């Protein structure tokens, strides 16, 4: 039993250092020898060889937390490790393993109703670009560097604010065309599906287009074989070019007589598609995957509207746009020098836009950064002495676990945790809810979080304090496996 | 005589090694046991039924004790946790006397005497309860209490008992006839519902597909109707060769949906007679709205459990090939409607020609919650079925064990006297169930027992543990009950198991 | 080193605290003591376990040593100080693991000690001075569950006469009572009822042939420490004694019968080969004075002391009683019987009760024991912990719950469970502030100790709490034990 | 809490070791043990009394349970094997519940809660028998059956009971003052005799020395009378023997007067052969080397005023005995002094062929007559052979949970811990350990019937009418001691070094 919660403690400790906006990034040289200098907990959890079975419940609860808000994973891990760390103290006091379960359940049910009573929600809409750019600041502020978020919150928001329309949203439409080279300031916004191409013979102002679909990319007897191959690729590009295609796509490289054919019929020779856009370009234009050059027809065809060349990001790229939604797809172009920061920027983008998605359905915003956690830590520990019996222990061991969350925010910022926790707990008694932990001060100084703007989603905390408690309870109710 | 001591010692060791594990298993305050088998699979398990099957067993004789406990499990469902542990303390009480120098046959004779002297108490401690709904409700509550949280047991004790009230044919009861169990990941758990009909796997895909079809007959099929891009190379190794080839497959569906139109112009000349079609495989994307313009519900992805319940309950005559589109190959469903909840569609077929097959549809946020509540539901309906065919229902929570131990120690040296130690070794090993029931919920194993071991009337009073206080509580007025054959076959099989194990000396 | 060997200090303290943790309370479990020769001792008293134990670690040596200093000033409770220091030092490492300094920990401990000394006086119930019902109740509270339970009917009187015969009115009214001046004489023979009290000092010695003008109705004492001779050929200084004329002059050396007669020529009576515990009590009962230098030999030579010398052969022994004395501070208590194992326990527990009734002469307060005072100071310090901010908040609260092992061990070694009993005890102690309920040492049940009657005096538990806190802060004061290995 | 379990395990093991040592030695069908010293000396022993002393101990804590056990033996005489085994089984009955997870204070309370009702049952199960000869005879027979054969018990059961009838005074019954064990290695074991007076060490070494002395007046002396420039040196020592013989003749003509006034004399050293004839020519019995245990019995029974020298040969320094006769048996002689003036010190003359079986029967006689001395000093008598112990189990099992309730487990532990006496009595006598127990545990009356085990058939036999009996101060003291000893070993903690 104690070995299980010890495995949960070390699983909490390996992600506690990567918590908050000053998370220490870890190095991943994985099974197939990657190289990630990364900070997101779901990236590390999907790489770590979780061998102990009791920690797999914690990993699965964090994965379920990822599956519906996209964030709050490290919060679930830290809170569950804190609950089990205080649970072993409760067990070594002399409480049963049953009593801690319903104590945690009662205090979690109390937290689930105290949590909507501290909200400072969003103002009017997920429109008004400059208002919701500040609302998306906290997500990438936690992940990437804070001084970088001032451009990055705008770049991540002005593209995602294209379609906050008719009460429905999709996060898959926000893509990234990862283009290397110039700095992060050179990043820009694009409206439609974008990737680089090679050639130039593009008809631009097309109607509802006719898109080629590729699921698989590319003495006189010698001259006769040459003419045979010549008319062979001619009939091949005609087998696409019949039923009137405007573009010819391929995942690979150019061919010289084939590009002369694509200039002869005036077709855009699209090249160099990824091993992931083969589904995504089919999804956006209504295309069905075709292996070779011979078997397209008019029924076997995609339908964009405007395919031409753009030079934003200082590089020639394609554009696919104006679908049934007429603005369904809206990628972003992310410019960096190397790749080892660009994966973190990419994983910050979607973790910003899923918070935008949960803001479509939950406008409630709680003050984050120690404000909510110390408030719950005070409320439940004031509830704890009210109900007598053995649960009076366990409820008081619940809210104290909430104090482990700003402590992990404290010690990740070079701050003495006991001083800042005592100071925050004292100032929360009178200078109420909206105060929390300041990051920038080396001195353990508190700061009001509402005027700082550092607020989190209410539904994320609401689901996270449910799933972490469920994980801790379902871990505490096992004895062993023969192993 | 050290040879017999070797086998006695190794059997005592194995049956202690199982006894502690299955002691920790028993009780509503018990703990789950997690089983991992090679591939990293995780199974949260409380019941000893799956535990005795899937355990990579350490010991040779423990495999035999698990197999014979499974042979007991075939009739009782649960209580097998208590079965193998009452063995593991019965031969413990025997080991207390073979270490004194007694022959094992003396203790077998004492077990044989105490078996009859316990069954004569068992036949009179029962009460032939009438089969009122509430006398099954409390039995369902008790059988559901030891699996899941007790308030969830009080929730689902209504959904169990009406499903068991939907079986009423007094020729043969079987749960595998009619109770089908499916799951909805609604992120909610308290809404396990009994629907008097066949719940299907999915629902009407098209928006223009009709939400409501009341008087529905069913076109079943299994083989394809979709615009089938085949799984071999559809672009086959000019262009005109396949321009009308897969379009000839399209025409093979065009005249087919014309035949579907013909079949719904055979019977559906009136519009009050609606219609539903089901293919077990995919639906053609133009036949989707082509039946939606006709307003006929269409669906793919059916399971064969749905097909056999369409045939058995809905009266659906099954169809394989499309040549026999004829009105006799239909069923009857007076209530077909899709019900999308959470994220997935779900058609409901009810008001069929003989409503027999039901559905206990489980709502569950996670997989382990729904599997635990599925085992809870199944063991509850099995226990209440065992309470149905038994005309009597005995009190539970360890009351009959204390009353039987208070019967057997009052059973005097009327027995052989040399075999009196067998009776006294059978009686104290009956008290281990109220021992470990109060022990598994934090109370004292000894003090609660001796509080119950003071018979609170002139009779050995039907008093069990309370699993919330650890106080002597009469199980009659609280209705914490169980059926007869569970503890009957428990005592019988455990007696014959103990007398089987107690007579072994040397193994090669 | 540093905080590592500070944790080593408190580990050596806890491993000697939790050895003798179980042996407080009236249901104390025994212990096995085994020298490396095969001898077997079974014990209950924690100080007897503290004596023959060896310890390699010097912090535990000092921890035992300061309780040994506590042992002979008021008496028992030497186990409780070692116990209560141990859990405070154990909970101190939880904040030493928080990387905070020992200084903030010991200042929080001192701030808790200042609340401990006050809240015990808040719950102190005044007993009345020298009232025989409550003076008997002192004997029923502090002398019982010992081997005096069949002889407490003597000890209830032997307490009250001795505490009124060891007083000292130096700076006020009779305030200092003392353990060393009550003239104890524990000689067997006769029944135990023959043990009675008297005013004066008894002397086992006599002059070897008592042909002397010996007993006078006002013996005035001059002390000398030399040896008397035949004459000048000391009878010269004996002649110089006759200037002031005392009627006795006390020596410690042997006097021949002719020198006895020459002492009669000055009429002064001496004594030989006496003890120091006889000598100081002879000086204490009478207030005599010692001088032999002739320029210092003045009117300041003769200590006018007693009113009765008495040669007496009580039980065929050469007794001499100095009684009807000058000072009623060295007064006779004889102790008779057959063997000498229970009236010695009477003398021990009644010198501890002598300090108890000394506290009654200072502050006659009796506080409900059995952990009731411990639970009261625990609750009164947890409520005081709620308003205070700062980093010292957690250690100050920690000794609020580190010290409650006095019920918790007592509910341990009586068969009952500790968790529900302590939870129900504090459940009727936090919101029930004005009760002071203690766990009963017999059935393990939460009783009102004021109804049970077992009240510990105020000053002795103040001394145990004070010594526990200055044990803990002294052990945390130590940084390293470096003078070698 | 593991330290408590470790200390309890290493104590229950040692008290099991003492139980298995002193189990088989209880009962008439028991087995002796061979106490072997370092010098190869051999001692055969049945009783645990001197078994507990000379046992070369193998375990530290096992000494302590030895030390209190012989402390029982000062105040019980016999049955300390029963004390140590009921201790070792009370400890196992408590271990059966402590290893379940119970605190030892609960079983401590349940010990006393059964012990007080055990004493309450003991004070009513007894019969206040008057001091008849026959009840003392069967007490001696019961105490002697577990040491010697039942036939040899029938031999000794009169020679014990007449001497203990000879200690009958107003208020001084005493064993060591007046009953001694004399031993003669002569050819027949059935010939232990009560002698009203004294047996001296040797007899007449000369035929002219008479064998009938009527008015025997006994003279003691310590200095030998034997023949102990050189031809006249040893002759001067001879003349110191000569005038010694003349001083003998002086007393011979000084205190005699009539021929009725007999004279007898012993010496703590040798007598000269011519002096042997000179004492034989007047028929006065002389003796070399009587023992020093005979001197105080010559004073306290024979009235012999002791003397050392020969200058003070006086009439008042003599005894008054009515019979002195020498008695050759086997190889050596023994002088017999009977009809003493205040005849109090008596002599038990054990005969037999061997020495170590004669020390065995000497210790048997000692244990038996100490048991019957306790039976006289007790104003009652109790049934034996485990009848009262089965009655105690019948009491304490039926003595209800009106006690503390969780301490009722300790009450039943004490109850079934009091059943190892008839269990090992049946085990040592070759019967079944459980069959005749539950045969005895079928109460022949409606009360718990005083049914002991028969040590010859394995039969439930009522011990009341057969007189297999014991005194009160054996089982009363085991009930007083065993409980507090077992709970002293229960509440232990670990060990220093
Ligand atoms: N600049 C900041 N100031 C205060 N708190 C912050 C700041 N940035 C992030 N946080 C806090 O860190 C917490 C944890 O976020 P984190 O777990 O890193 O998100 P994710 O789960 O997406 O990685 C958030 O609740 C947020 O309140």
């Amino acid at each position: 039993v104690y070995r299980n919660i010890q495995a949960c403690k070390e699983l909490a400790q390996t992600t506690r250092t990567a918590y908050g906006p000053n998370g220490m990034n870890k190095m991943v040289i994985n099974h197939l020898e990657k190289l990630f200098v990364t900070n997101d907990a779901a990236t590390i959890l999907r790489e770590l060889e979780v061998q102990h079975p009791a920690a797999k419940m914690i990993v699965m609860a964090s994965h379920m937390q990822e599956q519906e808000v996209g964030d709050g994973t490290n919060f679930v891990l830290v809170f569950a490790g804190a609950l089990l760390e205080l649970a072993e103290e409760l067990l070594r006091i002399g409480l049963s393993v049953s009593e801690v379960i319903e104590g945690y359940e009662i205090a979690c049910r109390k937290a689930h109703e105290i949590l909507p009573n501290l909200v400072c929600c969003s103002a009017k809409n997920l429109r008004d670009i400059d208002e919701v750019s500040s609302l998306l600041r906290t997500s990438i502020m936690s992940k990437q560097y804070g001084n970088e978020v001032f451009l990055a919150k705008l770049i991540a928001q002005a593209c995602v604010s294209i379609f906050p329309d008719s009460g429905h949203f999709n996060v898959d439409n926000i893509r990234v065309c990862k283009i290397l080279g110039s700095g992060i300031s050179s990043s820009s916004v694009l409206h439609g599906m974008v990737f680089k191409k090679e050639t130039e013979g593009d008809v631009t102002s097309v109607k509802d287009a006719k898109i080629a679909v590729y699921s698989c990319p590319f003495a006189e007897e010698l001259m006769n074989f040459s003419k045979g191959e010549e008319n062979l690729m001619d009939a091949q590009v005609k087998a696409i070019a019949d039923t009137g295609a405007n573009v010819v796509v391929t995942g690979g490289k150019v061919a010289d007589m084939a590009l002369h054919y694509a200039n002869k019929y005036n077709i855009m020779l699209v090249r160099l598609n990824s091993k992931w856009d083969l589904r995504r370009l089919c999804k956006t234009v209504g295309a069905t995957a075709l292996p070779r050059l011979t078997p397209p027809v008019l029924e076997e065809m995609g339908h964009c509207d405007s395919v031409y060349l753009s030079e934003v990001g200082d590089t020639q790229v394609v554009v696919f746009k104006h679908e049934k939604e007429d603005g369904a797809i809206s990628t972003i172009v992310l410019r960096g020098s190397t790749d080892n920061l660009m994966d973190d920027i990419e994983r910050a983008v979607d973790d910003g836009v899923n918070t935008f998605k949960v803001l479509t359905r939950d406008k409630r915003l709680v003050p984050g950064g120690g404000a909510t956690e110390i408030e719950l830590a005070k409320q439940i520990t004031s509830y704890g002495e009210t109900c007598p019996g053995l649960e009076q222990y366990a409820i008081k061991k619940f809210a104290e676990a909430f104090e482990a969350i700003p402590r992990a925010l404290a010690e990740n910022s070079g701050v003495k945790a006991n001083e800042v926790i005592s100071k925050l707990y004292a100032v929360h008694q009178e200078g109420n809810k909206n105060v929390g932990l300041d990051i920038e001060a080396e001195v353990p100084a508190v700061k009001d979080m509402l005027e700082a703007g550092i607020l989190d989603t209410y539904l994320g905390k609401y689901w996270a304090i449910k799933l972490a408690t469920n994980a801790a309870v379902t871990v505490l109710r096992v004895d062993q496996i023969i192993m | 005589v050290a040879r017999a001591q070797a086998a006695l010692a190794v059997n005592i060791s194995a049956a202690r090694g199982l006894q502690d594990v299955l002691r920790t298993n028993l009780g509503p305050k018990g703990t789950m046991k997690m089983l991992v088998s090679g591939a990293g699979d995780i199974k949260l398990t409380k019941d000893g039924n799956v535990l005795l099957h899937e355990m990579q067993i350490q010991h040779p004789t423990a495999s035999l004790i698990a197999k014979v406990a499974t042979a007991q499990d075939d009739i009782t469902g649960d209580g097998t946790t208590s079965n193998v542990l009452i063995i593991g303390e019965l031969l413990k009480q025997a080991d207390l006397y073979i270490s004194e120098g007694l022959h094992p046959r003396i203790i077998t004779e004492g077990f044989e005497a105490a078996k009859e002297k316990a069954l004569q108490f068992l036949e009179e401690v029962k009460v032939s309860r009438e089969m009122d709904r509430e006398t099954l409700i409390d039995v369902a509550r008790t059988s559901l209490r030891t699996k899941v949280h007790a308030e969830l047991a009080d929730v689902l004790t209504e959904a169990v008992v009406d499903s068991i009230l939907a079986i009423k044919k007094q020729d043969e009861p079987i749960d595998l006839f009619m109770i089908e169990i499916m799951e909805m990941k609604h992120k909610s758990e308290t809404d396990t519902s009994l629907i008097r009909g066949l719940v299907l796997d999915h629902g009407a895909r098209h928006p223009d597909m009709k939400k409501r079809v009341e008087d529905a007959y069913i076109l079943t099929c299994n083989v394809s109707l979709e615009y089938e891009k085949t799984e071999v190379n559809s672009g086959f190794f000019s262009a005109e060769e396949r321009e009308k080839l897969v379009k000839a497959e399209r025409k093979f569906i065009e005249d087919r949906v014309k035949k579907i139109i013909e079949l719904k112009r055979k019977v559906c000349g009136d519009s009050d007679k609606g219609f539903v079609v089901i293919n077990q495989k995919g639906i053609d994307p133009f036949s989707l709205d082509a039946l939606s313009k006709e307003g006929i519900v269409a669906l793919r992805r059916a399971k064969r459990r749905n097909m056999e319940r369409l045939t058995l309950a809905c009266g659906g005559v099954a169809l394989n090939s499309f040549d026999d589109l004829s009105p006799d190959c239909l069923g009857h469903a007076g209530l077909v409607y899709e019900y999308t909840l959470g994220e997935e569609k779900f058609t409901f077929i009810e008001k069929c020609n003989n409503p027999r097959s039901v559905t206990l549809l489980i709502k569950g946020p996670n997989k382990h919650t729904l599997t635990q509540i599925k085992d809870a539901v199944r063991d509850g309906l099995r226990a209440v079925k065992n309470a149905i065919d038994d005309g009597c229902v005995v009190p539970g929570a360890g009351a009959v064990e204390v009353a039987m131990a208070e019967a057997l120690i009052k059973h005097k040296p009327s027995v052989k006297g040399r075999a009196q130690l067998g009776v006294q070794a059978f009686a104290d090993a009956l008290l281990i169930i109220p021992k470990v029931l109060a022990q598994n919920s934090g109370f004292d194993l000894q003090e609660t027992l001796v509080k119950i071991q003071a018979e609170h009337s002139e009779s050995g009073q039907l008093v069990g543990v309370d699993l919330n206080t650890g106080e002597p509580m009469v199980a009659a007025e609280v209705g914490v009950w169980d059926n007869y054959c569970v503890k009957k076959q428990l005592l019988h099989s455990c007696t014959v198991i103990a007398t089987n194990i107690l007579l072994v000396d040397e193994i090669m | 080193s540093g905080r590592k060997v500070q944790s080593g200090n408190i580990n050596a303290a806890k491993t000697i605290a939790d050895i003798i943790r179980t042996c407080l309370g009236p249901k104390s479990m025994m212990k096995m003591l085994l020298d490396p020769m095969g001898g077997i001792v079974m014990t209950n008293d924690g100080n007897a376990i503290l004596r023959e134990i060896q310890v390699q670690h010097p912090a535990a040596k000092s921890m035992i040593e300061i309780s040994r200093t506590q042992d002979e000033e008021v008496g028992d409770g030497t186990t409780s100080v070692i116990i209560l220091a141990g859990e405070m030092l154990s909970v101190a490492e939880h904040f030493l693991e928080q990387q905070m300094h020992p200084t903030v920990v010991i200042s929080a401990y001192r701030k808790a000690l200042d609340d401990m000394i006050s809240t015990l006086k808040k719950i102190s119930i005044p007993v009345d001075i020298s009232d025989s019902d409550m003076m008997l109740n002192i004997i029923n509270s502090s002398i019982t569950t010992k081997a005096i339970s069949r002889w407490s009917s003597l000890a209830c009187n032997i307490a009250l006469d001795a505490v009124k015969m060891v007083q000292f009115e130096e700076n006020g009214r009779k305030e200092i009572d003392i353990k060393k001046y009550a003239r104890v004489e524990k000689i067997p023979g006769g029944i135990i009822e023959d043990s009675c009290v008297l005013r004066g000092v008894m002397i086992n010695k006599d002059v070897t042939h008592p042909r002397m003008r010996r007993y006078i109705k006002n013996p005035r004492i001059v002390l000398l420490d030399s040896s008397l001779e035949y004459k000048k050929g000391i009878q010269q200084l004996c002649e110089d004694i006759i200037q002031l004329k005392p009627d006795v002059v006390i020596t410690e050396k042997g006097i021949s019968d002719l020198a006895q007669h020459y002492l009669m020529r000055a009429n002064i009576t001496a004594i030989r080969r006496v003890r120091k515990t006889d000598n100081n009590r002879i000086a204490r009962a009478c207030g005599a004075r010692i001088v032999s230098r002739p320029e210092e030999l003045r009117e300041d030579d003769v200590g006018t002391g007693a009113g009765l010398l008495e040669i007496k052969k009580i039980g065929d022994e050469y007794f001499t009683f100095i009684t009807d004395c000058k000072d009623p501070k060295a007064c006779t208590i004889l102790l008779r019987g057959a063997s000498k194992e229970i009236l010695s326990e009477v003398e021990r527990n009644l010198q501890d009760a002598m300090q108890v009734c000394r506290n009654v002469l200072l502050d006659p307060q009796l506080v409900p024991g059995g952990g009731a005072s411990e639970m009261a100071v625990a609750h009164a310090l947890t409520e005081k912990s709620k308003a205070m901010t700062g980093v010292e908040q957690w250690p100050y609260r920690a000794v609020a719950q580190a010290l409650e092992v006095i019920p918790r061990t007592l509910i341990q070694n009586c068969g009952a469970s500790t968790i529900r009993l302590l939870t129900s005890l504090r459940a009727k102690h936090t919101q029930e502030n004005c009760e002071t309920w203690g766990v009963n040492g017999e059935t393990g049940t939460l009783v009102d100790m004021k109804e049970l009657g077992i009240w510990e005096p105020l000053a002795v538990k103040l001394q145990t709490y004070k010594t526990a806190v200055e044990t803990a802060v002294l052990l945390l004061r130590i940084d390293d034990i470096v003078s070698g290995h």
